[PDB]
């Protein structure tokens, strides 16, 4: 979770805190990191299904199957059948399957109050909740139509060279401050003293800060296009 | 002496070509410029950069056609001084004040003629071609002196090859006369050696 050059400070925060020592510096997880990452699955979980089923890649019957039991005593069949677009229906299904998971998530982490805060806990929440055959349903689906897709792949494919040609620039840059296409290349791309290992992590963190856009249009015109 | 620097010779000639047997009408430095404005290399230069690669922002034919008016009224002014200071001129041989101008205007036009594409940068691409890419392979094969120019590519030495390059059936390329190639070249030295003093015209070849 963190670098070498922020353990500092997480010590700090740990120090502060109260996490409990287990080792090399390790630490137990805080509650409200769990509950960030029930969250945060339950999210991806269902946005990502029906995002996936209005896009065209997935059959509305596989939304009404998938999800029965996440919306079985919580659904009024009479405004379900009234809708007319899928668009609602999905949108209603994903209304009520993150209400019943919320709610289940929470029960959850108050069944085992006294595991967590003693950190023996080694599993998440979602993964000990009675719904998991229909999450792993989901989940792999999702995978084989949604993630294998042609575009997907290219444009991964794409972000893989791009990325690889501009930390090589980058690199090549950094090494030998000498030439004159080095100082182009960092009055371009770095135009803002420290050790090698302080300068690898600055250029990583700077080729992250770029967004998809930012950095297909400096990838075009370094080339020239 | 300034009787022996406006020399009027071209290259292949063998009488003594004499000012005072001459027509005014076509002098023999305004068929220099006449030559240099006709040429393919002149002609080209309209799709190259001064400081914008690739608008109401000046490239490199307006940028010449500025310099050969600026210094043809420099020239004038001091061949007009010359001749006032130095009556000899004017008396045996019969130069007049039309000829500096025409001179320096000559030389004017054609200062920027073999540079390469996008500006600063091609020389340097072209130098950096032979130190730090496949070109260093050629380094064994050759003397001191012709890897010294590979490597630092001129724009001044291209100009003046473009201006005397010989190809068959046309020998000495435009011919131009020898005073505007005189007054051309800025750093009448080789390659070698590297920057030997503080002097201006020691900076390059
Ligand atoms: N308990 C919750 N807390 C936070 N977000 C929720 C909750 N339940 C659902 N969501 C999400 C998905 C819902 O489509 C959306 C709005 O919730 P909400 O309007 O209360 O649900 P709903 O559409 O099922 O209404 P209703 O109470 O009539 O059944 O926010
Ligand atoms: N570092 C630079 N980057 C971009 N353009 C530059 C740079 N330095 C000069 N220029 C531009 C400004 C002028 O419009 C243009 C023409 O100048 P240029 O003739 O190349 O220079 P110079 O007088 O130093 O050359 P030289 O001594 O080789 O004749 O170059
Ligand atoms: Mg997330």
């Amino acid at each position: 979770g963190f670098f070498q050059s922020e353990r500092a400070l997480f010590e700090d925060v740990a120090q502060e805190l109260g996490l409990l020592k287990r080792s090399d510096v390790s630490w137990s997880r805080h509650p409200l990191a769990y509950l960030v990452e029930a969250a945060d699955d339950i999210c991806y979980t269902i946005i990502d299904f029906e995002d996936g089923i209005n896009l065209g890649l997935i059959p509305e019957e596989y939304a009404l199957e998938y999800m029965v039991k996440l919306v079985g005593q919580t659904i009024d069949r009479n405004k379900y059948n009234a809708l007319q677009e899928t668009s609602d229906r999905v949108s209603y299904l994903r209304a009520l399957a993150i209400g019943t998971l919320i709610n289940e998530s929470v029960d959850t982490f108050m069944k085992y109050e006294e595991e967590i805060l003693a950190g023996t806990f080694d599993q998440s929440l979602i993964d000990k909740s009675n719904y998991q055959a229909q999450i792993t349903d989901i989940i792999n689906l999702s995978i084989e139509r949604i993630y294998n897709s042609r575009e997907v792949i290219e444009k991964e494919i794409a972000g893989y060279e791009i990325l690889s040609t501009l930390l090589e620039a980058r690199c090549r840059a950094l090494d030998n401050n000498d030439t004159h296409y080095n100082q182009l290349i960092q009055q371009l791309l770095a135009p803002n003293e420290k050790s090698l290992y302080e300068n690898l992590i600055q250029i990583c963190a700077e080729v992250s800060t770029m967004t998809d856009g930012k950095a297909l249009r400096n990838y075009k015109k370094i080339k020239g296009l | 002496n300034w009787e022996h620097l406006l020399s009027l010779k071209r290259q292949g000639d063998t009488a003594k070509r004499l000012r005072i047997e001459q027509d005014d009408t076509r002098l023999g430095f305004e068929v220099d410029y006449d030559r240099i404005i006709f040429s393919a290399p002149f002609r080209s230069l309209q799709d190259k950069t001064q400081v914008i690669p690739l608008d109401f922002v000046h490239t490199r034919l307006t940028h010449s056609l500025e310099v050969s008016v600026v210094g043809r009224s420099l020239g004038r002014m001091v061949g007009k001084k010359l001749l006032e200071k130095y009556p000899h001129l004017e008396q045996v041989y019969g130069y007049k004040f039309n000829d500096f101008g025409a001179i320096v205007a000559a030389a004017a036009l054609a200062h920027d003629i073999g540079n390469p594409p996008f500006g600063h940068s091609g020389e340097k691409a072209i130098g950096e071609f032979f130190k730090n890419g496949y070109g260093k392979r050629y380094k064994d094969s050759l003397t001191a002196k012709e890897y010294q120019d590979l490597i630092k590519f001129e724009g001044n030495a291209n100009g003046f090859k473009v201006l005397s390059q010989s190809k068959p059936g046309a020998q000495g390329g435009l011919r131009l006369s020898y005073a505007t190639l005189g007054a051309f070249m800025k750093y009448p030295k080789e390659s070698l050696p590297h920057k030997p003093s503080d002097h201006i015209a020691d900076k390059k070849y």
